[PDB]
């Protein structure tokens, strides 16, 4: 219907309770694997944030997978500030990260992230 | 909150 | 870290692909009953949205349920209305569903739509 | 979008 209300701070409070699932390790059904490094996740949240996953879940045999294991040149660290990401909208970006970062959301597909790296890196150009 | 989209 | 960036729309996108895979049947994990009516969604939204499902899917037992069934009194229609606001921040209210979707709220423990469905009973009395 | 939250 086009008489709808809307609740402002809906998405964003559903965004908070999923972080808390994360957190206490709640219905989580994956493991990502980044070389020796094991990330638990939930499929419909990466699904949500990244090309990748989205055609890595939606595939027929993949989709019944617990464990995926990423390209061995794919940065464990970058990953991480990644996940977190897709779970609370904030990117920790810095000096010392945004090489790996910028290399993990073009693997992931995540072009508004690939995007600000890339404005980041040639103001210091 | 609520408001008219 | 206190030095993070934010996307503003990341929340409200991430909200919208998980409406999307519900409509398409991806991923989804358990079978809600309204009496003769059946609506399939993800056990994460659902606890995310309803102090009534984050105390089920919580539970040692009930987490594994793959069906549960509402008590008889709830009103289908009602069910479907807030259904579709746990997914998309827009709630569907009318002069002939106000009555149905309050008590329903009231069941879920979904607090802000008890509060706002009060607040326009209250202006046509 | 990106801001300063
Ligand atoms: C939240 C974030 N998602 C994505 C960012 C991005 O760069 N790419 C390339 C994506 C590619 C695919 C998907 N996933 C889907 C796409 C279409 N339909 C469905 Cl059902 C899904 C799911 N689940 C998500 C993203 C964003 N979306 C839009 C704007 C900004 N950020
Ligand atoms: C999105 C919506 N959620 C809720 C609205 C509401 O009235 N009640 C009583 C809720 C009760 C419980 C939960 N679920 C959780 C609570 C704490 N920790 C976790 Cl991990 C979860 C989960 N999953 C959600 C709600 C909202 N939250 C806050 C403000 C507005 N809307
Ligand atoms: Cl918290
Ligand atoms: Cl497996
Ligand atoms: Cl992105
Ligand atoms: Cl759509
Ligand atoms: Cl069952
Ligand atoms: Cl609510």
């Amino acid at each position: 219907a086009d008489s709808c209300i809307q609740f402002t701070r809906h998405a964003s409070d559903v965004l908070l309770n999923l972080n808390r699932l994360r957190s206490r390790d709640i219905l989580t059904d994956v493991v990502i694997v980044v070389s020796r490094e094991q990330f638990r996740a939930h499929k419909t949240v990466l699904m949500a944030c990244s090309g990748l996953f989205y055609s890595i879940f939606t595939d027929q045999l993949k989709c019944n997978l617990s464990v995926i294991n990423l390209d061995p040149e794919i940065n464990p660290e970058g990953f991480c500030i990644l996940l977190d990401f897709m779970y609370t909208s904030r990117l920790n970006l810095r000096e010392g990260n945004i090489m790996a970062v910028m290399a993990t959301a073009m693997y992931l597909q995540m072009e508004h992230v690939v995007d600000t790296c890339r404005k980041f890196i040639k103001a210091s150009e | 909150a609520w408001v008219i989209p």
